């Protein structure tokens, strides 16, 4: 079994700063490739950023500077950096690791800012 | 003429049809997928050997 | 086996020799949600077959 632990999450006022992580725990593989999806209330689903096993990052939106990946090899988890917060990227966010032969998904996290 | 002739008809029967879609390999490997290509093409071949 | 498709160009293919068999059937009860189940992606993009 495999259990995503996500943290972070909370109401911030606008321009402020937070710590999304996940952790990936149980049976993973070696290619490892994860990332993020952010839901919005009512809305589709679209992929936040992806960050792969090689360091190498695929962004899937304009917000670059705005969000930052951090990876821990040694424990193998991701760490996602908030800051200058604007009240259009009010969505829950959950961690994607599609990994190797079955891909997961987290529970959730409340992000919410506003003004 | 017996040997003139026996050639010239062997190398016309490369342009009948024999029962397929058209006498051009080429021409129903692009235009269709294998599994009918395949049964067009053993056509072909079972008309030229 | 030999079928053309999105789905087949670039999510998976059969071989033409194919042995064995497939099976399918619906699953609204389960892979669906009436907010939408999303959680099934497909390639539709890829460079070659």
């Amino acid at each position: 079994q495999v259990q995503l632990q996500e943290s972070g999450g909370g109401l911030v006022q606008a321009g402020g700063s937070l710590r999304l992580s996940c952790a990936a725990s149980g049976s993973i593989f070696s290619p490892n490739t994860m990332g993020w999806f952010r839901q919005a209330l009512g809305k589709q689903r679209e992929g936040v950023a992806f960050i792969s096993s090689i360091a190498s990052t695929s962004y899937w939106l304009p917000v670059k500077g705005r969000f930052t990946i951090t990876r821990d090899n040694t424990k193998n988890t991701v760490h996602l950096q908030m800051n200058s917060l604007i009240p259009e990227d009010t969505a829950v966010y959950y961690c994607y690791a599609v990994d190797k032969s079955q891909d997961y998904w987290g529970q959730g996290t409340q992000v919410t800012v506003s003004s | 003429n017996h040997n003139a002739q026996a050639l010239n008809t062997l190398v016309k029967q490369l342009s009948s049809k024999f029962g397929a879609i058209s006498s051009v390999l080429n021409d129903i490997l692009s235009r269709l997928d294998p599994p009918e290509a395949e049964v067009q093409i053993d056509r072909l071949i079972t008309g030229r050997l | 086996p030999g079928q053309t498709g999105n789905i087949a160009d670039y999510n998976y293919k059969l071989p033409d020799d194919f042995t064995g068999c497939v099976i399918a059937w619906n699953s609204n009860k389960l892979d669906s949600k009436p907010s939408g189940n999303y959680n099934y992606l497909y390639r539709l993009f890829r460079k070659s077959k």
